[PDB]
RNA sequence: GAGCUACCUAAAAACAAUUUUAUGAAUCAACUCGUCUAUGUGGCAAAAUAGUGAGAAGAUUUUUAGGUAGAGGUGAAAAGCCU
RNA sequence: UCUCCAGGCAUACGCGUAUAACAACUCGGAUAACCAUUGUUAGUUAAUCAGAAUAGGCAAUAAUCACACUAUAAAUCACCUAUAACUUCUCUGUUAACCCAACACCGGAAUGCCUAAAGGAAAGAUCCAAAAAGAUAAAAGGAACUCGGCAAACAAGAACCCCGCCUGUUUACCAAAAACAUCACCUCUAGCAUUACAAGUAUUAGAGGCACUGCCUGCCCAGUGAUCACUUGUUCCUAGGGACUAUGACGGCUAAACGAGGGUCCAACUGU
RNA sequence: AAUUAUAUAACUUAUCUAUUUUAUAGUAUAAGUUUGAAAUUUCGGUUGGGGUGACC
């Protein structure tokens, strides 16, 4: 076994006791009076300080054990930063969640039928993608801290002008860094999410439910996939000093208890820094799932029972050129258990807004081979980056 | 070539080499690099009204200095207390312990101005 | 080539160099001082 | 720390030679202290205790040149005072036991303030001083007050 | 003023930034001549006890599952991250590592050789002689310091009476006891020896400095005669 | 005494255009260097100036702070450097 | 106003009043005018420019327009879990033609942006001598000059020999090379941990030697029978008896390429 | 080259602590033996210069 950390590196341990000190009924001689050290004086022993007042500046705190809060349970706590190894399958087993592949036909269909085009939407967006890498900032090159939030920002901005087309987009409004957390149990297990989720869109009412009652029933043939050796807890916060809150983004008494939307972006420079595309949907989830729990636990008690009325989420997650889109619907609330009604989730995954940016010309011996501009511009993105935000309207 | 005769102050050396010129401080400097002032810390100037003031900053010549007597702190006691301990011990009313009721402050501990260690400035 | 400049002058460098409390580091850089503090110097030390 | 010379003729080179002793390191129990001990100790010392018949002898009896060494003036002074107060720490409980030891060494009892002032250096005897003789002015304002009273009540009588 | 970059007490998987000393000791004297300069690199921290039981885990026999085979610049073979239930450690990658695969660390001692796969840490005495093994240890509960190199393999020649024997890749025959575990196969990076540097500027990427330009028996006093 | 200089550690910075390709490759500035001739010779200069030359994405150059000290240090070894 | 020249404005390190006006005309500027000099008085104004709370838990995934694309030398506090505190503007840098070179030194000095919109003046008046230095032009000839085509040229093309393999490095201030380094190849040493080597482990680390690359090539390879027996050899016991013995320190050289290397030759070119 | 040489390494007898009846272990040391990293000091005279002969 090596033992890290080279000796010479450690502190160094205390010189040893002045033997005046062994000689039991000798009172030894030091320096105490004088106030400052001498070399021929022994060394004295002080006994603890205490200011017999509390100093903010200057405050310490308790050992881990002495904590008012401390448990000898472990709670597991799912944050931002947290990368799961198994990626989207690890969030499957935690949630308890049956994964559809695609978007909800009637949330696809919203933007089929012509009339919910925008007028000039292929321009217009090509103007944003412009504005959000190149036009927004005096620099050359503006860096992803400043155009993966206002390539969404414009966007949401844009799907938000239909309300000349449908009046009922303005019972809605957002917020900003919001802070949502659950606590919840898994074979035996206790996990907790904690984690703000960016920009949050809630509405006045409820979306409506996605999936029928004989599909959710229908879900408990399926029996959710495990992953040994792994254990579910791997790149999870062990916590012993924690406490139990359930919020759902905002307090009791918001004119909007409803939440639409969960943007999600991923502002980092550094690859290092930013989720894989796996990583990044597998955060979703479970940040999507506890506003969906959390609310839950409001409205119908912390009990445990499968919800008469199921509750859906969508999510949206994107790096500025990725997007990555999200439904869920939670429709039982008993999730000790591994077997029963499960909960339901439609994936949308590695959708390109755009496939690259140039912000100058590429030139080969006085020849302009591409031009500034986006390449391979899909268009097909924005529309299902449209059909969320009309769900629940149109 | 570095001139050893002349004082070190904060106008040489180069831009982190800084220090004060004999300013007492008068805030903190938090956590992120945030200076918060602390109006204690501020002296505060106690200013009389001069309102029926009958003293100017010059004296006239006619009036007559007097002997210089620099005072003691036997001189002070004679003035004060002695009076009191010695009607006192006249009415046998006196005691070791009560110094106090002539005026003894048994420690400093406590006056809002020590005189020693002195606490408040000129 | 033209010798001469070898004097570069930082005071960052020339302080820890000779400086006060760097001569005080070790006895060898006090007796420095305490010679100095006989002779009479202006300046003991940078 | 001295010369030698090489194959011990004068006509050889001179060659710097430093004779060291074989230190042991041992555990000494002071019947006195109550207390074992353990030091670093050459064979001539142990032939010493053993001719001053225990380690206890050996420490009261030997002066402080010929000990040559501040930890064994502590332990002189420590053995010292023990005897010279007669304390009950020593073998508590057991009265027995302590007043066999105190009589075996009664020889070298001398008096407790002799005692402190042993094997102490100039600078720890000094600072012993400065401490025993520290005191905080004492205020005027008591002084004059004797002072008044004195006169006062010398008027009066 | 030298304080040796490593001083980290806790083993973590993220990678640590190293220092080097361009051969100076601590006292800033060159000990070893010849290094200096070269590409930053960061270290990351390799776990060679293999069989090393999780907090609040029973000392049995347990697998791991091998996530990616990385490139280490600080070793000549290459290191594979191995995960296994709530902790994440970097090992030696044998030769034919593949990532998804599973790995098997056994403490249990077997009385019957068990055929074993390639990086499957197992005692020596489980091991049949002759199986070709890697990371081997001088005592139980050492970490591993021998034939962890690139390419590298050794050979467990006799098992007797609890002891075994294994033929070092200098060819030495060193003895351990059986209990001392060793992963099975040689280390990866076999083709290590077949590298042609072929640039001088090419050694000065990997810290190896120029060398430089400085250019017995007694006869007996019988034999002075003869010679 | 390592603010010059030899070497190293750490934190940093500079490199246009052209052709090759994918590089201790090519033409050639900034920049680094110092083959040759001439002038100078108490000189502008205790090693410079005018031309002419070598390298110029690399074993590259440069900046800042630190380390190695004379029985020694450093050295792609000239017994070269260390005010 | 005219003529002409072409590194300028900031920042950092540094310097420390050399800044600016007035007044003087002793000193300094290598001479004058004028001041950079002397004396006196002034000066540089910042919440943005610049400089100067505690205990835990845990990070596999470079950069390069980061998408594609590959590669190798493998590459920058945050976010959480709890405790503590709940509304602030003080201090210091700021001038100049400036620093290192005894000097108002044809030298040295990093970064940003720009190349004249910014910054400047080669000639104190004269004069046309020799010698010396620099620039330009040349009838005919074209290296006949010379140690050598040094320098110069309306030329700047071609091939060779020698030496080193190549890029690279060196005697700061007389030698830049054929010397040192160098990849590849070869030899010797070491079986291993908490400060170099090295958080490494024989395909590794140190020390030293040598251009590599196919090809000729050292020796060394018990003898005879034939995997078998004797003769040898080596040991003992006493000339006998047993016992035992189943190609590597060397050359040519690739061979090409490359060279402010050392020698040559032709052609053009020229005041050599 | 002459004189030394607790740089290192080594081993020997002792000291000394474990041990078994003499025994094999080691060693805050001393006395030797063996290597030498080094330190110190020296450059006789006559042969028209030099290597070889020589001579005093
Ligand atoms: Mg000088
Ligand atoms: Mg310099
Ligand atoms: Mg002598
Ligand atoms: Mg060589
Ligand atoms: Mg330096
Ligand atoms: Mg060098
Ligand atoms: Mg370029
Ligand atoms: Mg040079
Ligand atoms: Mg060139
Ligand atoms: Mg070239
Ligand atoms: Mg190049
Ligand atoms: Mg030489
Ligand atoms: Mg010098
Ligand atoms: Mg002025
Ligand atoms: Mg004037
Ligand atoms: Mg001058
Ligand atoms: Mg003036
Ligand atoms: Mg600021
Ligand atoms: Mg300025
Ligand atoms: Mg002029
Ligand atoms: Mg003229
Ligand atoms: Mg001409
Ligand atoms: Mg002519
Ligand atoms: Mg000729
Ligand atoms: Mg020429
Ligand atoms: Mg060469
Ligand atoms: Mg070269
Ligand atoms: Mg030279
Ligand atoms: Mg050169
Ligand atoms: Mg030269
Ligand atoms: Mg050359
Ligand atoms: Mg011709
Ligand atoms: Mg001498």
């Amino acid at each position: 076994a090596y033992e890290w950390g080279v000796r010479s590196t450690r502190k160094p341990e205390p010189r040893p006791l002045d033997r005046v000190y062994e000689i039991p009924g000798l009172e030894p001689i030091t320096y105490e009076g004088k106030k400052h050290f001498v070399p021929w004086l022994a060394r004295p022993i002080f006994p603890p300080w205490e200011r017999g007042w509390n100093d903010p500046r200057f405050h310490r705190a308790a050992p881990i054990h002495e904590q008012t809060l401390y448990k000898e349970e472990p709670c597991y706590i799912f944050h931002q930063r947290c990368r799961l190894l198994e990626g989207m399958k690890q969030a499957l087993w935690l949630t308890k969640t049956k994964l559809i592949e695609g978007l909800p036909k009637k949330v696809l269909s919203l933007v089929d039928d012509p009339a919910n085009h925008i007028e000039n939407q292929e321009q217009r967006v090509l103007d944003i993608i412009s504005h959000a890498r190149l036009w927004h900032s005096t620099e050359d090159i503006p860096k992803r801290e400043t155009y993966c939030p206002l390539i969404v920002d414009s966007l949401i901005q844009l799907c938000k002008s239909q309300i000349l087309k449908h009046p009922s987009l303005a019972r809605r409004t957002s917020a900003q860094n919001c802070t949502l957390a659950t606590t919840w149990n898994r074979e035996s297990l206790l996990l907790q999410v904690r984690g703000t989720s960016s920009t949050i869109l809630s509405a006045k009412d409820p979306l409506p439910v996605i999936a029928s009652r004989e599909e959710v029933e229908a879900t408990r043939s399926h029996v959710l996939e495990t992953f040994y050796p792994i254990s579910p807890t791997i790149d999870l916060q062990e916590c012993h000093v924690y406490e139990v809150k359930d919020d759902t983004g905002f307090q009791e008494g918001y004119p909007y208890p409803h939440p639409h939307t969960l943007y999600f972006l991923e502002k980092a420079n550094l690859r290092p820094q930013r989720f894989l595309p796996e990583q990044l949907r597998a955060k979703m989830l479970l940040f999507a799932f506890a506003n969906a729990l959390a609310q839950a636990r409001l409205l119908y008690g912390n009990t445990a029972k499968v919800l008469e009325q199921p509750i859906v989420v969508q999510s949206v997650g994107t790096d500025g050129r990725v997007f990555q889109f999200l439904v869920l619907q939670l429709n039982t609330t008993d999730l000790a258990s591994s077997e029963g009604v499960k909960n339901l989730v439609w994936t949308d995954s590695d959708q390109l807004l755009y496939r690259h940016f140039w912000c100058r010309p590429v030139i080969k011996k006085k020849v302009v081979v591409e031009p500034v501009g986006p390449v391979d511009f899909q268009p097909e993105t924005f529309r299902k980056f449209l059909a969320l935000y009309l769900h629940g309207v149109v | 070539g570095a001139d050893r005769m002349s004082k070190w102050t904060s106008k040489r050396g180069p831009r982190t080499f800084t220090k004060s010129r004999g300013a007492k401080k008068t805030g903190i400097y938090t956590s992120d690099r945030k200076f918060v002032q602390i109006k204690e810390m501020v002296p505060e100037f106690v200013v009389p009204d001069l309102t029926g003031f009958k003293l100017k900053p010059y004296v006239n010549y006619r009036a007559p200095a007097g002997i210089d007597t620099p005072l003691t702190a036997k001189a002070l006691f004679q003035e004060t207390v002695a009076p009191a301990i010695e009607k006192d011990f006249k009415e046998g009313t006196f005691d070791a312990n009560n110094l106090e009721k002539y005026g003894f402050e048994p420690t400093q501990e406590g006056k809002l101005f020590q005189l020693y260690p002195k606490n408040f400035p000129r | 080539r033209a010798r001469g400049n070898e004097y570069q002058p930082s005071n960052i460098k020339r302080k820890h160099k000779h400086g006060w409390v760097r001569r005080l580091s070790t006895p060898a850089g006090v007796q420095v001082i305490l010679r100095r503090m006989l002779k009479g110097r202006k300046s003991l030390s940078h | 720390l001295g010369y030698r010379y090489a194959n011990n003729d004068k006509l050889s080179k001179r060659v710097k030679k430093v004779w060291k002793p074989q230190l042991f390191t041992r555990e000494l129990y002071s019947e006195i202290l109550d207390k074992k001990f353990t030091v670093t100790v050459t064979m001539r010392t142990l032939d010493l205790i053993d001719e001053a018949y225990g380690f206890d002898f050996y420490i009261l009896k030997t002066p402080k040149e010929d000990l040559g060494s501040k930890f064994g003036m502590d332990l002189k002074r420590g053995m010292l005072l023990r005897l010279a107060r007669q304390d009950p720490h020593l073998h508590p409980e057991n009265p027995e036991r302590r007043a066999a030891i105190y009589d075996k060494y009664r020889s070298f009892v001398i008096p407790e303030a002799e005692a402190e002032w042993v094997g102490l250096t100039l600078e720890e005897a000094l600072e012993k001083q400065r401490l025993l003789e520290e005191k905080d002015p004492v205020p005027l304002f008591k002084v004059y007050v004797e002072e008044l009273v004195q006169r006062l009540q010398e008027q009066v009588l | 003023k030298f304080v040796s970059w490593k001083s980290r007490t806790k083993y973590t998987v993220k990678p640590v930034k190293m220092r080097k000393s361009g051969g100076r000791d601590h006292t800033g004297r060159i000990r070893v001549h010849g290094i200096g300069g070269g590409h930053k690199q960061n270290y990351r921290m390799i776990d060679f006890l293999r069989f090393r039981p999780e907090k609040e885990k029973a000392p049995e026999p347990f697998e791991e599952k091998v996530v990616v085979v990385r490139y280490d610049p600080c070793r000549s073979a290459d290191i594979a991250l191995v995960a296994g239930g709530s902790r994440k450690r970097w090992i030696i990658a044998t030769e034919n590592m593949k990532a998804g695969d599973t790995i098997l660390n056994s403490n249990h001692i077997g009385r019957m050789a068990v055929a074993a796969q390639e990086g499957d840490a197992h005692p020596l005495g489980a091991l049949p002689v002759g199986t070709l093994i890697n990371n081997v240890e001088s005592e139980p509960g050492r970490g591993a310091q021998y034939i962890r190199a690139a390419g590298t393999c050794g050979v467990l020649l006799r098992k007797v009476n609890g002891t075994a024997i294994i033929q070092l890749p200098s060819k030495r025959q060193m003895q351990v006891l059986e209990s001392c575990t060793a992963t099975v196969g040689r280390v990866s990076n076999v083709n290590h020896n077949q590298r042609v540097i072929g640039k001088a500027g090419r050694n000065r990427w990997l810290g190896k400095r120029p060398n430089s330009g400085l250019w017995k028996i007694r006869p007996l006093p019988p034999m002075k005669s003869y010679v």
